């Protein structure tokens, strides 16, 4: 069996708890997983590198101050910024964020015409035409690789939901919570935190 | 050893005599309808499995509501803090929690329910039963069907199912199930809002009915505003 | 076109996110919308004219005393109560509103027969038999006015949801949150209040 | 039956194991006795919740000489029942009005006196179904089932009134007072502990 766990891939199955409904729901699922995966690994890396929890990283960069981000990146040869000048600013990045992500979005979904105009079809999660220069889509069992990615997608989203609920309850951070649990698993758990209260009880 | 294969001819210690239906011919005049007898009033019927899921959550929430009720009546400890008693450390306290108990789970001294001991027994018993109920493990009782919430063989030793009308009893259980689940939801929301047990909230609401309500505690912000 | 924004009205096509399901959902959407129109408009007007938050307005009338509600009307020529505080009462307002709203609801749905004795049909929204003393429904484009009503329904409900979550977070009031936003658009928003922790973090 | 699951049965539903149903006038008597009992048990329930006076002592508050005590007994009343300055619900006043109103209603219920209405209302029928049921709840509801509900309430409330009178005779404390004592500690407050005390006589 390809998918021995509880649920099954959309292509074949029944979706036991929630009905399958639209196929756009499956499109969203994959995209949510492909995103949350990047989010979870980014929160992991930010906690490991800087010790700053992900959920307050936005406090760092603000309209008045967005210079602190420059010195955070570990092992960089020169800063992010022009040193004292600190050209990077919240708005400086924001205009860049909105234009670049909006272009990437729209050329993905087909709100605007595809610039690549290379036969790629919008509304498919797996293009496999240009976004795989390495050819791992072409080679190997492509369907099995869709399965693995899906599994990683669902795991990462569930871990993301865990991360947000741990940020709400513990207020410490994902990796800080991981270190607390590993240092002592018996007396550092969700139920131990509930016994102590989540800061509200 | 030879094969005897005699006739047991044993009867149930108690076997309820036919009592039929004790309900009106109309069976769900309440909001909504039982599954397999009409259209769901509001929420869409997710799957055929959802009926059995409703039954299981219902029976579990019945048992949970009665447990919180009896625990608070017998000890005064709220159900949501009763977990803090039996822990890997100092699970001795959880023992003497039953009013009138001739003996303690923890005899005086070291003798005691260990959390891990209790836990290990809990996994080995409840998980086994949970699996045997569902398609996991196998079927130790072939005469019964795994995946059926109403087996009604060895699981009704008193034979109320066959003694009365089966389907009215089924809907009666379903109504009790939905009532207890909604009551359980009320209990968790009350625990969140007031930080006091269900019977404590009941007593506060009956001593002075006009105050000690949702909106009275909301006037204080549920202790958060 | 008719519905250029995201999504569509019940007859326009398939729902993007949640499948349409039962036909009664459209009726619930309209009724909820109309109630949210009333709710948002009341929350605005009460906060603008008086200044009390709508969420704490519940505590202001209580069976211990419901005279603070009296005379708290902008430009009120006629007092709500006599000079006597005793005549106005929380249960006096409650009993009449229970009987009036219960009658209105039962007549709208058909639990009890229509006293109006008009062509207005139960299990139906905006019959228009008598609810529109002015015939601009039929004189104007009835379908255009219906889609406009529905767009306002969805806007008012989404705004009410935002209002309740702002009350839970900011605890200052919807209109008061508006005032704070315009007073300082960049230092007063969600992200700034999240940096403050919504009063809990 | 399917509908009636109580120990006994309703007249016309079948036959009772003890004292089986005889004349239909007995069934009329049962329903009317029930109806007055529902009213009576509810009155004995609500009055001493409002002001604390057991129903078996509430009679003497109004007397031919003085009946001021019954005035202003109802909780929540905006004003006195009759002028605060000089309450005028005298026992004779109560009597003279009530005997005429109750006698009229009774004779008009049973038709010994010519009916005022003559709206098709047929006496000797427990369910008149006329002006008495303006809501016409019976019309929407299922009349057989509703008759069974009425008789179940009839028998329950008549039994409750029997309980009220015998509790008065044993404990002379009051119905809700007996309730509150029993809820306080049922194990040490019930019929058998009052028997151990001797019911106040032994
Ligand atoms: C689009 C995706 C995206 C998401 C999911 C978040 C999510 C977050 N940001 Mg970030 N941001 C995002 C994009 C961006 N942020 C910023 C700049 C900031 C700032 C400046 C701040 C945040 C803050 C926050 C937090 C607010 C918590 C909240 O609203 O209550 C919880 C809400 C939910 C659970 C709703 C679901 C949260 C971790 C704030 C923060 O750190 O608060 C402590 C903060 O001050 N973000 C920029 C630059 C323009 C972004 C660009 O796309
Ligand atoms: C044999 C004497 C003995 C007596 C008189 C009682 C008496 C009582 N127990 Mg206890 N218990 C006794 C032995 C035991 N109890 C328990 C475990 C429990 C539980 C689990 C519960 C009681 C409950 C109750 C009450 C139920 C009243 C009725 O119904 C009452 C105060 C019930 C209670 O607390 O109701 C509020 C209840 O739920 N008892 C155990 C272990 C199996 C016992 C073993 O000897
Ligand atoms: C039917 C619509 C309706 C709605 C949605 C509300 C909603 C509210 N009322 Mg109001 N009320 C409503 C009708 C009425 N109220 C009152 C009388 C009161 C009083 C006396 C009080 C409220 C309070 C409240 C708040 C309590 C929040 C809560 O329970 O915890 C949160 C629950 C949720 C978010 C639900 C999910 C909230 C703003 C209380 C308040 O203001 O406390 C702050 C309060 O004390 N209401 C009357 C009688 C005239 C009503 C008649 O229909
Ligand atoms: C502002 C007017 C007003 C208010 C708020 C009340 C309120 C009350 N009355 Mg009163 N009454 C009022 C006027 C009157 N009452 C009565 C006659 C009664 C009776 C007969 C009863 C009450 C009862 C009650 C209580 C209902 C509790 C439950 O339900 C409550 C204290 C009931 C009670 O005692 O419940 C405890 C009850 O049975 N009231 C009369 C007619 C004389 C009134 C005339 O205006
Ligand atoms: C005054 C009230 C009253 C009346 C007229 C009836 C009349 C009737 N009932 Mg109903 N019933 C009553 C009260 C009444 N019942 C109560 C309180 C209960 C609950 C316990 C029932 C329960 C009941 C059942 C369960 C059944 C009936 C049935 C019947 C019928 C059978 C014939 C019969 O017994 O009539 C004669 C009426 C009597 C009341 C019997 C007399 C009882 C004796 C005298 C004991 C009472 C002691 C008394 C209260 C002492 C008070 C002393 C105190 C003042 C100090 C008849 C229509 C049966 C029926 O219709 O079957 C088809 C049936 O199955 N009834
Ligand atoms: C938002 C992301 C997302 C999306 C769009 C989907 C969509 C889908 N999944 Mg995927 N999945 C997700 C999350 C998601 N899932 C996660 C996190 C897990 C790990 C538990 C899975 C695990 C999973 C399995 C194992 C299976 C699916 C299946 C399916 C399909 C059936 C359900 C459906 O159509 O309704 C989609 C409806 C929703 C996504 C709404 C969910 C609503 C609940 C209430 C969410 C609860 C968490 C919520 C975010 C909490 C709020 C937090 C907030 C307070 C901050 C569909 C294609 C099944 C399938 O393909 O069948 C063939 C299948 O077998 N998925
Ligand atoms: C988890 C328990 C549970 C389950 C599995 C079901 C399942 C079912 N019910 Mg039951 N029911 C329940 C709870 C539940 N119900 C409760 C508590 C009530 C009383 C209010 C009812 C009352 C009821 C009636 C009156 C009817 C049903 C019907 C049905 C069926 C159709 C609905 C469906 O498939 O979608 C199930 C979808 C859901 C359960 C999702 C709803 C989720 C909401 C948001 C509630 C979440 C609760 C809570 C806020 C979570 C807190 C989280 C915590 C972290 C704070 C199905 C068998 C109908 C039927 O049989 O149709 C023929 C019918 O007529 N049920
Ligand atoms: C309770 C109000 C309500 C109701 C009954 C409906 C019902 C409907 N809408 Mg409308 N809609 C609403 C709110 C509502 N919508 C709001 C606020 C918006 C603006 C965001 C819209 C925007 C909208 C669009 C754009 C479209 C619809 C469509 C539809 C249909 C699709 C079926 C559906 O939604 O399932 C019934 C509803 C549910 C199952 C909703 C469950 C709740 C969801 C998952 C999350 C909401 C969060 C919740 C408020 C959190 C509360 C927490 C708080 C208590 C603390 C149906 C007629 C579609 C349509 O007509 O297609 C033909 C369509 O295209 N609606
Ligand atoms: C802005 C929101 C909005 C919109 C666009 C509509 C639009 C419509 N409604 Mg709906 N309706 C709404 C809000 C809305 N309604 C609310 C909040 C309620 C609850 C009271 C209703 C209750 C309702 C019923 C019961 C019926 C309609 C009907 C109609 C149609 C008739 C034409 C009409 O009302 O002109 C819309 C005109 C305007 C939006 C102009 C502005 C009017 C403003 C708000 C001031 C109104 C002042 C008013 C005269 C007096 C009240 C003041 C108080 C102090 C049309 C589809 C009828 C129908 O469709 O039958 C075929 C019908 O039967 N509506
Ligand atoms: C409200 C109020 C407030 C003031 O403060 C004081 C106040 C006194 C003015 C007071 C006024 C109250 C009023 C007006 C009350 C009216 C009461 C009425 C009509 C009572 C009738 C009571 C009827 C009884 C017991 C029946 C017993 C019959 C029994 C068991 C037999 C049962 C029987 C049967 C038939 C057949 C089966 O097969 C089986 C068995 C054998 C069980």
């Amino acid at each position: 069996d390809i998918y021995p766990e509880f649920g099954t891939y959309p292509g074949g199955g029944e979706s036991p708890i929630i009905p399958f409904g639209s196929e756009k729901n499956a499109e969203r699922e994959v995209i949510h997983g492909r995103w949350a995966m990047l989010g979870v690994t980014g929160a992991w890396a930010a906690e490991n590198g800087t010790g700053i929890p992900w959920f307050t990283a936005g406090t760092l960069c603000t309209p008045d101050d967005c210079t602190a981000v420059a010195d955070k990146f570990p092992g960089a040869v020169a800063p992010l910024a022009p040193e004292g000048s600190g050209y990077p600013s919240f708005w400086n990045v924001l205009i860049i964020e909105i234009v670049l992500v909006g272009a990437a979005e729209a050329y993905r979904t087909g709100i605007s015409d595809s610039p690549f105009d290379d036969g790629l079809t919008v509304g498919d999660v797996n293009p496999g035409g240009r976004f795989d220069p390495l050819g791992l889509a072409e080679s190997g069992d492509l369907e099995e690789l869709k399965i693995k990615e899906l599994k990683h997608c669902r795991l990462s989203m569930f871990a993301w939901l865990g991360c947000i609920f741990q940020a709400l309850a513990t207020q410490e951070g994902p990796i800080a919570n991981w270190q607390s649990h590993v240092a002592d698993p018996v007396h550092s758990n969700v139920l131990t935190n509930a016994a102590k209260g989540f800061g509200f009880y | 050893r030879r094969t005897k294969a005699s006739v047991p001819a044993k009867r149930s210690a108690f076997k309820a005599n036919k009592f039929g239906s004790l309900a009106p011919p109309d069976l769900y005049p309440e909001f909504g309808t039982y599954p397999g007898g009409g259209e769901s009033p509001v929420i869409p019927f997710g799957s055929e499995k959802n009926a059995e899921r409703e039954i299981i959550h219902g029976r579990w929430a019945m048992l949970g509501v009665t447990g919180a009720w009896a625990a608070e009546n017998g000890t005064g400890i709220p159900w949501f803090t009763a977990g803090t008693l039996c822990t890997p450390d100092d699970c001795t306290a959880v023992a003497d929690k039953f009013p009138g108990a001739v003996a303690p789970l923890a005899p005086a001294g070291s003798g005691y329910p260990n959390f891990w001991a209790v836990l290990a027994i809990e996994i080995f018993l409840v998980g086994s039963a949970e699996c045997y109920r569902t398609g996991l493990f196998e079927n130790p009782f072939p005469e019964l069907t795994q995946g059926d919430v109403t087996p009604g063989g060895r699981f009704d030793p008193l034979g109320f199912a066959e003694a009365g009308d089966l389907e009215e009893l089924k809907i009666k259980e379903l109504k009790h199930s939905r009532l207890a689940m909604f009551a359980w939801l009320g209990c968790i929301m009350q625990a969140l809002a007031t930080q006091e047990g269900p019977i404590a909230n009941w007593t506060a609401h009956v001593a002075d009915p006009i105050h000690a309500n949702v909106l009275t505690n909301a006037a204080k912000g549920f202790k958060f505003y």
